[PDB]
């Protein structure tokens, strides 16, 4: 959950 | 028996102009309403598409349309409606509404990532997500092997043109690479 959240604001 | 599949449609002009955003609009139309009676009733899809002017999603993030949420039982009357909704889109698009320069592959693959497992949790499902695109080059995305430990859901590729995306592929278990070309069998 945690990771793949930070990961699309990464990429947003 | 159980699966869900998740449809990402590419909506690139590319694959407006060349016919295949209309091309997976029919294919999903036969699949869907040739499935089994059994299997309409454990089954569930969705759709997003993907490089779209539209966006409107759980995350809220540019340039990704779920135009199709999460939906069991996948009826007749629900798949003739799932169409429309895409044939509606068509229309409303086909003369080009700011769709040109458009990049969103990877945040739509992790919408859709979020909103499955939000939306299945601990359940026993076959989790897939099926990609229509024609542009295997386009996955801004190391990163890969982030998603190889969190995506428990199989990528089918379909591409739609006559890498990033081949590398995810072979990272995540039990995907594949299809050519719209050998989607069904021409009669010949």
């Amino acid at each position: 959950n945690s990771k793949l959240l930070s990961l699309l604001r990464s990429k947003t | 028996s159980s699966e869900s599949t998740t449809f990402i449609v590419d909506v690139s002009p590319s694959m407006m102009k060349n016919n295949n955003v209309s091309k997976s609009m029919a294919y999903l139309e036969y699949t869907l309403l040739n499935k089994s009676k059994k299997s309409r009733k454990t089954d569930w899809i969705s759709c997003y598409l993907a490089n779209c002017p539209v966006s409107e999603n759980s995350q809220e993030i540019p340039n990704v349309f779920q135009i199709q949420s999460f939906l069991a039982p996948v009826t007749t009357t629900a798949t003739i409606g799932f169409i429309k909704r895409l044939k509606q889109y068509c229309d409303q698009h086909s003369h080009d509404s700011s769709n040109e320069g458009l990049q969103s592959m990877i945040q739509c693959l992790l919408v859709v990532s979020l909103d499955i497992k939000q939306q299945f949790q601990a359940r026993k499902i076959l989790k897939q997500i099926v990609v229509f695109t024609d542009n295997l080059d386009d996955l801004d995305i190391e990163e890969i092997d982030l998603l190889t430990e969190e995506l428990s859901t199989r990528i089918i590729l379909i591409d739609c043109g006559k890498s990033n995306w081949l590398k995810l592929v072979e990272a995540i278990p039990n995907s594949r690479i299809y050519n719209m070309n050998e989607l069904l069998v021409e009669i010949t």
